[PDB]
């Protein structure tokens, strides 16, 4: 009883800041790339791993060198070969700072070696650790054990482009016009801010996998403009955020449809560390302290999200010894005392309060965290903080972050493979992850002697202390660990929600009638 | 990678 149809639309959530994913950092473009370009190794409805662009793949016992045997007779949707040469080609681009990658910092994480120096303009991208053996051999080189380097493999920022077409026409390339892919679909359209259609991509070495045969992504940013579209019929998945109000019903009215899965996600304001005057230890402890975070998961969320002090997920994989910070035991008053106490020695007063913006990407529920935070913040310190909200769309959001153009700044963050690090590594000094301008040279050091590391214990420990020294500096104010909420149709299968990274990939689903 | 939400 499959539908003879095999279309499906859903919410992407916002307009995507581009299609190239070495210029974008964000889930609205991971969503879309992961349908037009397949890396290494991808995933199954659970974030399992199977085969993607390299059919298999081994190591060296010392988990430093990682061969990807690619397939042979496999093609671009133009008819081009995909060879190991377009993997070289890419993931030099990515390190390349002309190419100014919000990710290029993605290699340095695998230790891939000399890709720090790329980064750093020491070396040239043709420098780095990586290598067509063969046309069908792609081998990379890493200075330090990575054994669970093949995750890694699966993340946007290493999708392969094809060389030939970006070489001919550079950063045009992605045009709908010129977009060439390796992926299960292909670009039918796009009209900004309104949808995006895919069709299937024929030359797809999976293709006879495949059973959608068109979808529509959308861009509504307010989760109840996505449940009136959903409730009408005129979308089948939601995006990952549901209306506070309305959850409780719609659990029960659409009973079997909400999917609730738990990801490794942390929701944060992010405070602009060399920005004055948040370069203050002093105030940073302050709006930490003053901050409860029960109120927001509990009484404005209420949907499973949890309560956080720490950045990373205590619960992903090695994040076992993170503990949450003493103050968090600490009742809210002594909290709240010592936060004014702060407050009043760096000058502010009920007449000159700490005055700022809480910046975020236009959405009801992030709009709705940012009034209780403001609110808590100014009663919690008797008017000695004044907040206002400063709503951007997604794309103007993520440029004024990176740019630095902000003074807290809602943030989420995702992780990209299912080890700390992938949190760890945010807030190195050098991460062009790191839009908080946080830098402490023993964070770093903390990171650094992890990597040495030879068993889970030893990682574990260091991981640990990174996080007491993000901690005690106060870098930024972590909020709740994220649950993704959606309303997902009766007729659509192969969603789980069990995916820890809650990725979706059309070549995953099917219309059952 | 950034969320949406």
């Amino acid at each position: 009883q499959l539908d003879e149809k095999q279309h499906i639309v859903i919410n992407n959530g916002a307009e995507p800041q581009s299609f190239d994913p070495h210029k974008t950092e964000g889930v609205p473009e991971s969503n879309v790339a992961y349908q037009l370009l397949e890396g290494l190794v991808t995933s199954d409805s659970e974030g399992k791993l199977q085969p993607g662009a390299a059919e298999s793949w081994e190591n060296t016992p010392d988990f430093k060198t990682w061969t990807f045997h690619l397939r042979k007779d496999a093609k671009w949707s133009n008819g081009d070969p995909v060879t190991a040469h377009d993997f070289v080609f890419a993931w030099r681009r990515l390190v390349d700072p002309a190419t100014a990658a919000p990710y290029a910092s993605y290699l340095s994480y695998l230790q891939v070696e000399n890709a720090q120096d790329i980064i750093d303009g020491k070396k040239k991208p043709a420098e780095l650790g990586v290598e067509a053996k063969d046309d069908y051999t792609f081998v990379v080189h890493a200075t330090n054990p990575v054994p669970y380097a093949v995750s890694l493999t699966t993340h946007q920022s290493l999708l392969p482009l094809p060389q030939k077409v970006v070489e001919k026409l550079g950063d045009a390339w992605v045009k709908k016009e010129n977009y060439v892919g390796n992926g299960a679909y292909k670009l039918a359209n796009h009209i900004i801010n309104e949808k995006i259609e895919f069709e299937r991509n024929p030359l797809y070495w999976n293709d006879k996998e495949t059973v959608i045969n068109s979808a529509t992504f959308l861009a509504i940013e307010n989760p109840s403009t996505d449940v009136a579209r959903y409730r009408a019929g005129d979308l089948d998945m939601t995006s990952y955020g549901l209306p506070p109000e309305q959850f409780a019903k719609l659990k029960k009215e659409l009973l079997g449809e909400v999917y609730v899965t738990r990801t490794l996600g942390t929701y944060s304001y992010e405070l602009n560390n060399k920005k004055a005057p948040f370069d203050n230890v002093n105030i940073r402890k302050a709006l930490n302290l003053s901050l409860d975070r029960n109120v927001i998961t509990d009484k404005v969320l209420g949907q499973g999200q949890t309560p956080t002090y720490v950045f990373t997920p205590t619960y992903i994989e090695e994040g076992h010894l993170i503990q949450q910070p003493a103050y968090s035991k600490e009742p809210m008053a002594q909290r709240n005392e010592e936060a004014i106490k702060l407050l009043e020695e760096a000058g502010y007063s009920k007449a000159n309060p700490l005055k700022f913006s809480i910046l975020y990407n236009t959405n009801e529920n992030h709009k709705k965290v940012a009034i209780a935070a403001a609110s808590m913040w100014k009663a919690n310190t008797k008017g000695l903080i004044d907040v206002k909200l400063e709503n951007q769309e997604w794309k103007t959001y993520i440029d004024s972050r990176r740019a630095g153009r902000y003074d807290v700044a809602r943030a989420g963050w995702h992780a990209d493979y299912n080890q700390a690090t992938t949190f760890g590594n945010y807030f190195l000094s050098n991460s062009s992850n790191n839009t908080a301008k946080y830098a402490n040279p023993e964070y770093d050091k903390a990171m650094a002697e992890s990597y040495a590391a030879t068993d889970a214990e030893g990682r574990a420990k260091a991981y640990a202390k990174a996080e007491e020294i993000l901690g005690k500096d106060y870098g930024i104010v972590p909020i709740f660990n994220y649950v993704n909420p959606r309303l997902v149709k009766p007729y659509v299968k192969g969603y789980s929600g069990k995916d820890p990274q809650d990725h979706i990939y059309l070549r995953n689903l099917y219309i059952i009638k | 990678r950034p969320p949406g939400f």
